[PDB]
């Protein structure tokens, strides 16, 4: 049961830190 | 600093999601694979990123651009892998001999 | 340059295909190769070209599982000559 | 000898060739099965284009044509070098300088050059 | 298709050099370099060894081509068995 | 209506190496390779479009081109999935005619 919850806790914050504002180029 | 050890923190953390590639390469044999292949090919296409990353920074410390990745240092960063072999396309067959 | 730091290595080095036999197929492509350690470069790169078909057609027949002695067969040939470019394609059963 | 062995012996004969090795025939069967299993290579590449089950004929006719300008280029033709030519044909020839010794192209043409080799330390 | 990797490979690009906000344009050219290349190293693994995938013969393609390939392919392999024998 | 003017060409060679010229009978050639080079996709490339049935040149036939003849993956536009590859369609007769070659061979 720790394995299952500690895994999602590796990606929810690579979800607040990088990639806030979406860009783009011409 | 503190700069080098969050970009330390996502170099390592991050990969693709096993549920998907196993998922992608399902689709592509049509019956099954193990999960030490998942496993494998997820590791592998981390590698083959940071073959390009790593180059198309390459590409824009050559030229006169700053950090942001345009487009053109990722077509470019193709090119130049693909004249060292390191792109594998199994659709052409090459002939040395001429 | 490394292709001059790698000759210094090159002289404790003896290839298989001998002189006589490189320095008559470069005087048909086109010179007299005076300086003997030229012959013994295009050489060793060909030594090393052949040593690499020769090794991915033994890990293909070490992949098939027969494990006594490993005759070189065309099955194990033929696909490991087309990760270069050789591709041959040989028939079998003339009606 | 198969039937398609004892063929190419014909075809050959119908050339001007009446005195040819024996590994000829075997030669020219190993380029005539090489042929047929690229143009069927390409044919089913076309076919699996155009989303069809079986390989057609109009598969293997666009897999013949399409593979006629890099496996098998040709000579330039006769109408494309009748033109290089009667514009190349139409300035006069120059004059010649009396004393010129040897007479050859610039330095950048030519194959005279210091032509260096390695110190043999 | 939509896209499968938007959100992992912005990590990615962030863990070797890009930025913290890579272009929209820039992970659209990445997301296919990852699926043909997975696709390129299938379609050539299920002609070798047999006709399945079993991980015997990716480890083939990964040698003679890239060293880095191989020498991160053999600690994934090593590790988990260091991972199954901490429980 | 020309494609390249010799500008954008002249940023291709700044970009290799900045301290390079080319001549005029360079640049003249350099600006004939390419326009020959699109007559001789889109020609290939019209067919396969005319092999479909349809009248309407996709993405998906100037990439199967440049794949088979001139070794080039354009990365960032993208395809459908691809189908299950189908591997060996070794038909009987084949597999009747390769078992008379082994069949004379150990017996």
């Amino acid at each position: 049961v720790n394995l299952s919850e500690e895994s999602a806790r590796i990606l929810a914050t690579n979800s607040e830190l990088v990639g806030t504002l979406t860009r783009s180029c011409k | 600093s503190e700069e080098q050890l969050n970009r330390y923190e996502m170099y390592r953390r991050s990969a693709f999601p096993k549920a998907a590639i196993k998922r992608l390469i399902q689709s592509i044999t049509g019956t099954s694979v193990s999960q030490n292949v998942v496993i494998a090919m997820s590791g592998i296409s981390k590698v083959f990123v940071g073959e390009v990353v790593e180059e198309a920074l390459d590409v824009c410390e050559k030229w006169g651009e700053m950090p942001p990745l345009q487009p053109k240092h990722m077509r470019e960063a193709v090119r130049r892998l693909k004249s060292k072999g390191q792109i594998p396309n199994s659709k052409h067959k090459k002939i040395i001999f001429f | 340059t490394p292709l001059v730091d790698f000759l210094m290595q090159l002289e404790d080095y003896t290839p298989t295909i001998p002189d006589a036999v490189t320095g008559y197929y470069l005087n048909r492509a086109g010179f007299e190769a005076s300086d003997p350690r030229i012959i013994r470069l295009i050489s060793l790169a060909a030594q090393k070209f052949i040593s690499d078909i020769a090794n991915d057609a033994l890990q293909h027949c070490k992949m098939k599982g027969k494990d006594r002695k490993y005759t070189l067969t065309m099955e194990d040939l033929t696909p490991a000559l087309s990760e270069y470019g050789i591709n041959v394609k040989k028939p079998h059963y003339f009606t | 000898m198969p039937k398609d062995a004892q063929m190419m012996a014909q075809i050959l004969k119908d050339m001007g060739i009446t005195e040819y090795e024996p590994r000829v025939i075997n030669q020219m069967l190993e380029f005539a099965f090489r042929y047929v299993t690229t143009i069927l290579d390409d044919a089913k590449i076309y076919s699996s284009h155009a989303k069809k089950a079986t390989v057609d004929a109009d598969d293997v006719r666009l897999a013949i044509q399409c593979r006629a300008d890099q496996s098998f280029t040709s000579p330039p033709p006769r109408d494309f070098l009748l033109d290089i030519a009667r514009q190349r044909n139409q300035t006069p020839l120059p004059l010649i300088k009396p004393y010129s010794g040897p007479r050859l192209p610039p330095d950048r043409y030519c194959l005279t050059a210091p032509n260096y080799r390695l110190k043999s330390l | 298709r939509k896209r499968l990797f938007s959100k992992e490979l912005r990590c990615m690009m962030y863990g070797f050099g890009d930025d913290q906000n890579p272009y929209t344009e820039s992970v659209d050219i990445l997301e296919d370099l990852v699926i043909e290349f997975i696709t390129e190293m299938t379609h050539k693994a299920m002609s070798i060894g047999r006709q399945g995938r079993v991980q015997v013969e990716d480890i083939v393609f990964l040698i003679r081509k890239d060293p880095r390939k191989f020498a991160r392919v053999k600690d994934l392999l090593t590790m988990n068995e260091e991972l199954k024998r901490a429980r | 209506n020309q494609v390249l003017t010799k500008k954008k060409l002249q940023d291709l060679v700044r970009e290799v190496d900045p301290n390079e010229q080319l001549d005029e009978d360079v640049e003249e050639m350099l600006l004939q390779i390419a326009d020959d080079f699109i007559e001789s996709v889109v020609t290939a490339a019209c067919q396969l479009a005319r092999h479909r049935k349809s009248s309407t040149l996709e993405v998906k036939d100037v990439q199967l081109h440049l794949e088979r003849q001139w070794n080039m993956w354009i990365p960032g536009f993208g395809s459908e999935e691809i189908r299950p590859y189908k591997k060996a369609c070794t038909t009987e007769a084949h597999k009747q005619r390769m078992a008379l070659i082994r069949k004379t061979t150990k017996k």
